[PDB]
């Protein structure tokens, strides 16, 4: 019973950092215990009428506000010991075959891949939970709870209620455009991109008016892709809708065995494609790392040998990431029940 | 193709080396390989001899400059080019072979020893770093000073798992070019904290700042590999065999005879070996005839041959080591057995081809780059003046202004007379010029002509017969 | 103003530590020397010695 291994595939999930790429650029590493973000009101009271005699009521000069944040820490690790090395691996032929030493250099390689993938997932969820809602809380079994709370007005994060539900109202002879305008009226600055959720996009597209905005000779310049366009990728840069750019994002991260979706079940996120985003990386806290002279970096890798009876060569990567939103009122999140 | 298969009878079913690039097969073991090579050089007779041969044959006792700017390309005119060459050569001669040794910041080596040490480092490390610095506080005419950096101190990014762009402590751009190197500090006491510094390869003005010299093997090679990876294991094993055989020979020769008896040891060695009880030493004078009772006995131990065919196996291993390193077998092993003239000449030619290749690459490139770095400083300081009406400035044509050639030490002839007759016969015909025949002996023709034209004047003035080369 | 990243603070801490050990050992040597000079004998005792 000889054999041969013709093909050996590999499985993956849909993962692409859209939210991090579009809105979070210009990474700024820092060596500091805590960072500052400063907002200034900029509201100007109207110049009230005054008689030419009384000459009073001096006006206070406007003063801003600040905040302080502390970056979290994340450290995944793996292992390898002589026991796993001997038997075989599912990705080598029964023919060919290698010495035990090379199987270790392959196991370490796949361990590196998994570590970097986990860190990337943490960064992406870090970003997405910051875009959708103003605040996020980083919690863990051994990590003391610390939260980041950008100052977002309560009037954002608008959700639908017992009235004005898209699902309940009729799909013919109604417009979503007026509701979109009323929602986007809140955001400070122009809006240039909309990031749907596949169920939300399916709900939006089925309206009779939205089709009508597409096949009108002279009433619009919008063009979309109503039919099936992307089925396997995690992003879909569909056409523009008047002026804004339509995007549908379906990216998956795994917490426990199961697979979960980043965007929570048909949300819509108005936003600007040039939104000021901060990608802050803290200081890595490892004695050897500071021996080497490396600080305020991301993805510091290392390995060592544990001199125990079964040996073992561990493998570890440390990040300490923290994504900020300089202005949290340039986005408007809508639930779309 | 049986080569890629299982093998003859399954003998090769376990030899499956990984298909990995040269970098992924060299860098993880770089420091240990360098350390083992150093240990071999410092503690083995033959490795030291090989390094000595490299230094003495490739470079020699003197490494003389020959400047030949390409005047046709620059359109500067022959006489101006020749005068500029003479001035540059005089300046270099005054700056390179000084006695105060100010070419090197450490003030320890002149130029010839710097070239020799560079070839040595390129021999057992496969690279060499020369750093060109400045000392503006100095009052000398030329403020450009060079330093030799050991390849150990060009450390990686502190040994951490590295990356694609930053490899082996040599920062790299999108292509294979190297932008900046990392230099450490060599602390002998061993307790000072280490500090790493960034030294860019080139200054913003185009001047060469930090020099790297090595010969690549494949598409991408950040750092080179020494000439010992071929034959370290056999060298160490041969050394262990030599020491073990020597110790075994000493042990076998130590025990001369063996006394077998029943009486007390003092009495048995008193009545047989001749030692007096007045352990017990035995006098070594005279001949002795012991008297043995029936119980007693004496045995004269015999030992094997001291060298029972060890020299032939040494011959085979030394032949392998010489084949790996590059030099001939006679030079490495000092054997020099019986051989005709043809065999010796073939040996010398086979060695000299490789020696010429190494000299033309490593020493020549290092010397040319150092000379250009000094020449820029000489030009700027108006110590040497360029010809006017130049088609290009010095910046626009770096090599053309200083396209230089170097002449090293020439071969020592096995037959003293045959080479002389060969040179004379070639000169009589038009096949080879005066420069080519004078350079094979490592002499410059212009100096020879000047020496002869003063010798003829001295002989004429002193009252002696005019020389052969004088023109009647 | 003009702060330094921790990779420099660690080095400063390391130097001051090493200077502390050197001073302590020099002090021990002087303590042995004085007792050896002022009196003939001295005792060398410690908690874990």
């Amino acid at each position: 019973t000889t054999a041969q291994l013709l093909a050996a595939n590999e499985q993956k999930f849909k993962f692409d950092p859209l939210f991090l790429r579009l809105f979070f650029r210009e990474s700024y590493p820092f060596t500091t215990e805590k960072v500052y973000l400063s907002q200034i009101p900029g509201l100007v009271n109207m110049a009230l009428y005054v008689s030419p005699i009384v000459s009073g009521e001096v006006i206070r000069s406007r003063g801003g506000s600040t905040s302080e944040f502390t970056p979290g820490y994340v450290k995944p690790k793996h292992e390898v010991n002589p026991q796993m090395t001997l038997r075989r691996l599912p990705d080598e032929d029964p023919q060919n075959l290698a010495d035990p030493a090379y199987r270790r250099r392959r196991i370490i390689m796949q361990n590196m891949r998994d570590e970097e993938l986990a860190i990337a997932q943490v960064e992406e969820m870090q970003a997405v939970s910051a875009v959708l809602k103003g605040k996020y809380t980083m919690t863990g079994e051994a990590f003391d709870p610390v939260e980041v709370d950008m100052g977002r007005s309560e009037e954002n994060n608008i959700t639908q209620s017992g009235g004005t539900e898209w699902s309940k109202r009729d799909k013919s002879t109604y417009d979503p455009t007026d509701d979109i305008e009323a929602y986007a009226l809140n955001a400070s600055g122009v809006v240039n991109i909309i990031v749907f959720d596949p169920k939300g996009w399916a709900l939006f597209r089925s309206f009779k008016a939205v089709k009508e905005k597409l096949d009108t000779r002279r009433g619009s310049n919008s063009e979309l892709e109503t039919a099936v366009k992307d089925l396997g990728k995690a992003v879909s840069y569909k056409g523009m809708y008047g002026d804004v750019a339509i995007v549908v994002y379906s990216g998956q991260y795994v917490e426990n065995g199961v697979k979960k979706n980043f965007l929570p079940d048909n949300t819509m996120v108005l936003g600007n494609t040039q939104a000021r985003g901060l990608r802050t990386y803290g200081c890595i806290q490892d004695a050897d790392a500071q021996r080497e002279g490396i600080n305020a970096s991301a993805r510091y890798p290392k390995n060592w040998v544990t001199t125990g009876d079964p040996a073992r060569e561990f493998t570890m990567i440390q990040s300490a990431p923290l994504m900020l939103l300089a202005d949290p009122d340039e986005f408007v999140s809508v639930q779309l029940a | 193709y049986h080569g890629g298969g299982s093998g003859f009878g399954g003998q090769l079913r376990s030899w499956n080396p990984p298909s990995e690039s040269v970098d992924a097969a060299l860098l993880p073991n770089f420091t240990r390989g360098n350390a083992r090579a150093d240990d071999l050089v410092r503690n083995n007779g033959y490795a030291a001899n090989a390094i000595q041969l490299h230094q003495d044959h490739i470079v020699g006792s003197f490494f003389r400059l020959s400047h030949r700017p390409s005047w046709r390309y620059l359109g500067i005119g022959e006489e101006e080019a020749r005068a500029f060459s003479r001035e540059v050569e005089a300046a270099w001669k005054e700056f390179a072979e000084d006695d105060c040794c100010c070419i090197d910041v450490e003030r320890k080596r002149t130029f010839t020893m710097m070239i020799r040490e560079g070839v040595a480092m390129h021999a057992f490390n496969g690279e060499l770093f020369v750093q060109a610095t400045w000392d503006t506080s100095s009052s000398r005419l030329f403020r450009t000073q060079f330093r030799m950096v050991s390849p150990k101190r060009i450390s990686n990014p502190n040994n951490t798992g590295d990356s694609r762009n930053c490899r082996a402590g040599v920062q790299i751009n999108d292509s294979g070019a190297a932008l900046g190197y990392y230099v450490s500090e060599d602390g002998y006491p061993g307790w000072m904290p280490q500090k790493w510094t960034w030294i860019p390869r080139e200054l913003p003005g185009g001047r060469a700042s930090f020099i790297h010299v090595f010969e690549p093997v494949e598409d991408g090679q950040t750092r080179g590999a020494n000439v010992f990876y071929s034959v370290m294991e056999q060298m160490k094993m041969l050394d262990t065999l030599q020491n073990t055989q020597l110790q075994s020979a000493i042990v076998k020769a130590m025990y001369a005879a063996t006394i077998e008896s029943e009486l007390d040891t003092q009495s048995a060695m008193d009545f047989i070996l001749g030692a007096n009880s007045q352990a017990a030493p035995v006098r070594l004078g005279g001949a002795k005839v012991p008297h043995l009772m029936p119980g007693d006995s004496l045995n004269l131990q015999t030992a094997q041959d001291t060298d029972n065919g060890y020299s032939v196996f040494e011959q085979s291993l030394l032949r392998y080591i010489a084949a790996g390193l590059g030099v001939s077998y006679e030079q490495l092993s000092r054997n020099y057995a019986q051989m005709s003239y043809s065999t010796a000449r073939a040996s010398a030619n086979e060695s000299w081809a490789y020696f010429m290749g190494r000299r033309k690459f490593v020493a020549s490139r290092q010397a040319s780059q150092m000379f250009l770095c000094w020449l820029e400083e000489a030009i700027v300081r108006r110590v040497v003046t360029l010809p006017s009406k130049a088609r290009f400035s010095f910046q626009e044509a770096r090599s053309a202004w200083g396209n230089c050639d170097w002449i090293g030490s020439g071969r020592m002839a096995i037959d003293g007379l045959k080479e002389v007759q060969e040179a004379v016969m070639l000169i009589e015909a038009g096949l080879s010029t005066y420069e080519k025949e004078c350079a094979k002996r490592g002499d410059d023709y212009q100096e020879i002509f000047a020496q002869q034209v003063r010798e003829t004047m001295e002989r004429r003035a002193a009252g002696l017969k005019p020389p052969a080369w004088a023109a009647a």
